[PDB]
RNA sequence: GGCGAGCUAGCCCUGGCCAGGGUGAAGCUGGGGUGAGACCCAGUGGAGGCCCGAACCGGUGGGGGAUGCAAACCCCUCGGA
RNA sequence: UGAAAUGCGCAGAUACCGGGAGGAACGCCGAUGGCGAAGGCAGCCACCUGGUCCACCCGUGACGCUGAGGCGCGAAAGCGUGGGGAGCAAACCGGAUUAGAUACCCGGGUAGUCCACGCCCUAAACGAUGCGCGCUAGGUCUCUGGGUCUCCUGGGGGCCGAAGCUA
RNA sequence: UUUAUGCUCU
């Protein structure tokens, strides 16, 4: 599983500042990191489709913020995606 | 082929029938008996009255290569238990004990239509 | 995996081939440790004794090792797996810490680069051999020996195997890949694991010519012949058996046993 | 009891041969596509008891030949290539 | 079995003991309980992983709701390729019953039931009740969190019920 | 453990 300071080392990385714990990029940044943690779960557990709901939910989510953020702030949108390699 | 004093005792009971064979200590059977071996055919057999005529004409035989005491051991339902039960303390050997060794499963082989009803 | 083909050609529709992933740096083969010249002959000294043979591609034999206590305790490194014509598996030439090199029948999952041993001693993982006496019961195994010290002769079938049953004096008690139960004496080297190649059940030659290749000649049904040749020629438009469906050589072929009845071997199988 | 596979059949060893054109499989690359895929589109590529057709191997139909050129031929036509 | 008959058995059966092989399903716990969007999920262990709730009031600052198409999942049966096959069991055979009995009861029994992979896309797939949000008495039983642990508070699962709704 | 069935319009 994603450990604490894993997480947190994710947490810090994007935070828009110092003390920044759930900001746009916060959220989007963090749900990739269990997104593609799933993605490589399922190539192998592929039978596992429950598992794969939440996935869907997960990119679902991530995707309607991505889209408030690049209504709000066209820069830091291609900023986030090209800092995390998204939309394919 | 020999005479032994301590022995063992086991019932079946069955919905049709009663059957009880005898054995030495170690499981041998020394000699048996049953509904059918009393005398009676078709559903007579699955008796109580059927049952004691029977173990009794186990312990008769089995006294003859001297048996004394026995363990009894019962398995399955049907009216053969208890009275198959009974009717051999009724008669020479003593009955040193009475286990109930009729054996279930934790939900192994699925069973005959007849006997699944339920889900 | 097996390789399939789009229907540009009949024949090519149904044809499938091998996959040939697994085949590490093979084409040329080890001169050496093999080949040797392959005598290709389809009869005996004179005459046909196994009909329908003949022609197929040229082969250079790859001279396999089959027994190998032949080198006890001296471990070795997996150098490559490759292509071998004579045998529907694969094989394996291994490097031996002596600079000796030897060719093994590639077993199920045994990976390119791997340490491989073989005796007494010997860790129970995959291209280890060791007397049977020495292997857990209840473990798959290959190429094991009949008798001991005579070579392996068992279970080398690519996709084949066979079980480790249980013990029984100085034999243990196998589960052939034919499904026969028997004992083998402990001494009896085997080696851990499944055959492998085990898709190899799976192709379909697809064309006439494919069994061209592979040095089968076309069949004739003694049905075709006529009552010089066999059993079943002759008639006037088609025909039934007309007796108990018979060989060229008037004996039956529906359920007739073959296996002489009084042989010492009886005395240790068990089963189909 | 011998003689025969210098014809013919099969097989074994070692060599040789198959003009030219057509069709364009996989794979590869790039692009689109997706969460990632399947996959789709191009281009590349050059597969096949694949196509047309000489050599070569055949022998389909017809005509001719019938004390023949010939104890199996010739012409036209046709099959594989 | 209603009673029987077919069936098995003096070629040593049933009953009993010891050894071995093999497959499938997991008794008690177990609940009128729990989890999941649904289908559905029940011995034990470990790894990988989804959803969900509570406390704190810390961060983003409407970033929401629904959702024609699309995409995915979808019991059982069924299908393809392999394997596996103990018990059970469509079909099928036999014994009974009956006017007949292609059924109901009994003895056999093959696909299938099991695994891998790939299809099929159905259902009384039922709470016959689409999803989200606010508003409108309470009583009691229960599962599971937090609590200044008689009681309060949050999320679930049941019954009885104010107001209202309903043929 | 043996049963099935009851013509047409009022
Ligand atoms: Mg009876
Ligand atoms: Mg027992
Ligand atoms: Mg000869
Ligand atoms: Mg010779
Ligand atoms: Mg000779
Ligand atoms: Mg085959
Ligand atoms: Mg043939
Ligand atoms: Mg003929
Ligand atoms: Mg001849
Ligand atoms: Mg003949
Ligand atoms: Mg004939
Ligand atoms: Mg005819
Ligand atoms: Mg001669
Ligand atoms: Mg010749
Ligand atoms: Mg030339
Ligand atoms: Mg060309
Ligand atoms: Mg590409
Ligand atoms: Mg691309
Ligand atoms: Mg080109
Ligand atoms: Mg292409
Ligand atoms: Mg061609
Ligand atoms: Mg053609
Ligand atoms: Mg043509
Ligand atoms: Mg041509
Ligand atoms: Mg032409
Ligand atoms: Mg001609
Ligand atoms: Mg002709
Ligand atoms: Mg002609
Ligand atoms: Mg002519
Ligand atoms: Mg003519
Ligand atoms: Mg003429
Ligand atoms: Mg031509
Ligand atoms: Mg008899
Ligand atoms: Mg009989
Ligand atoms: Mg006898
Ligand atoms: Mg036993
Ligand atoms: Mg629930
Ligand atoms: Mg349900
Ligand atoms: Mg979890
Ligand atoms: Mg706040
Ligand atoms: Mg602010
Ligand atoms: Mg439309
Ligand atoms: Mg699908
Ligand atoms: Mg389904
Ligand atoms: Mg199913
Ligand atoms: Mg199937
Ligand atoms: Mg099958
Ligand atoms: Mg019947
Ligand atoms: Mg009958
Ligand atoms: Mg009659
Ligand atoms: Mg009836
Ligand atoms: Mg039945
Ligand atoms: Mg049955
Ligand atoms: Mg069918
Ligand atoms: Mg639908
Ligand atoms: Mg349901
Ligand atoms: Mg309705
Ligand atoms: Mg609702
Ligand atoms: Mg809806
Ligand atoms: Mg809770
Ligand atoms: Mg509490
Ligand atoms: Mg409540
Ligand atoms: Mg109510
Ligand atoms: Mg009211
Ligand atoms: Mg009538
Ligand atoms: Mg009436
Ligand atoms: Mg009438
Ligand atoms: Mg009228």
């Amino acid at each position: 599983p994603i450990t604490k300071e894993e997480k947190q080392k994710v947490i810090q990385e994007f935070a828009r500042f110092p003390g920044d714990t759930g900001s746009t990029e916060v959220q989007v940044a963090l749900l990739t990191l269990r997104i593609n943690r799933l993605s490589e779960h399922l190539k192998v557990h592929k039978k596992d489709h429950h598992s794969h709901r939440g996935l869907l939910m997960m990119v679902g989510q991530r995707r309607r913020l991505l889209r408030y953020l690049q209504r709000e702030d066209p820069e830091r949108y291609r900023a986030l995606i090209e800092k995390l390699g998204i939309r394919g | 082929k020999r005479q032994v004093a301590s022995g063992r005792a086991y019932i079946h009971a069955s919905y049709n029938n009663t059957i009880v064979t005898i054995t030495d200590p170690d499981g041998n059977p020394i000699t048996w008996s049953s509904g059918g071996v009393i005398g009676y055919k078709g559903s007579r057999k699955g008796t109580p009255y059927a049952a004691q005529l029977a173990a009794l004409d186990a312990a008769k035989k089995a006294m003859a290569y001297g048996m004394q005491s026995v363990d009894v051991i019962v398995r399955g339902t049907g009216a053969g238990r208890e009275q198959a039960i009974r009717a051999l303390q009724a008669s020479g050997l003593q009955v040193k004990s009475i286990v109930d060794d009729t054996p279930v499963p934790h939900n192994g082989c699925r069973p005959k239509k007849k006997f699944r009803k339920a889900s | 995996a097996v390789k399939k083909f789009k229907p540009y050609t009949p024949s090519r529709r149904f044809m499938t081939v091998a996959d040939f992933s697994e085949i590490t740096k093979t084409e040329p083969e080890k001169s050496l440790v093999k080949p040797l010249k392959k005598t290709g002959g389809r009869n005996n000294q004179g005459r046909i004794t196994v009909r329908f043979r003949g022609g197929g591609h040229k082969r250079l034999y790859r001279i396999i090792d089959f027994k190998r206590w032949d080198k006890v305790g001296i471990p070795a490194k997996v150098a490559a797996i490759e292509y071998d014509p004579n045998r529907s598996a694969r094989i394996a030439l291994l490097h031996y810490v002596d600079g000796e090199k030897r060719y093994i029948i590639a077993p199920d999952g045994l990976q390119v680069g791997q340490q491989v041993v073989a005796g007494p001693d010997a860790p129970i993982q995959v291209g280890n051999a060791l007397p049977l006496r020495f292997i857990p019961v209840g473990t798959v195994v290959h190429a094991v020996e009949l008798e001991p010290k005579k070579g392996a002769k068992l279970a080398r079938a690519a996709g084949t195997s066979a079980q480790i049953q249980g013990r029984e004096g100085d034999y243990v008690i196998l589960r052939l890949p034919s499904g026969e139960l028997r004992k083998v004496h402990g001494e009896c080297y085997a080696t851990v694991g499944a055959v492998g190649n085990a898709d190899h059940k799976n192709i379909v030659l697809g064309k006439a010519g494919r069994s061209r290749w592979l040095g089968r000649r076309p069949h004739v049904r003694g049905a075709a012949m006529n009552p010089v040749d066999h059993p079943h020629g002759g008639g006037e438009g088609r025909a039934p058996r007309g007796r108990p469906p018979a060989s060229p050589w008037g004996w039956q072929t529906k359920g007739l046993k073959t296996r002489k009845r009084r042989k010492p071997s009886s005395r240790f199988i068990i089963a189909r």
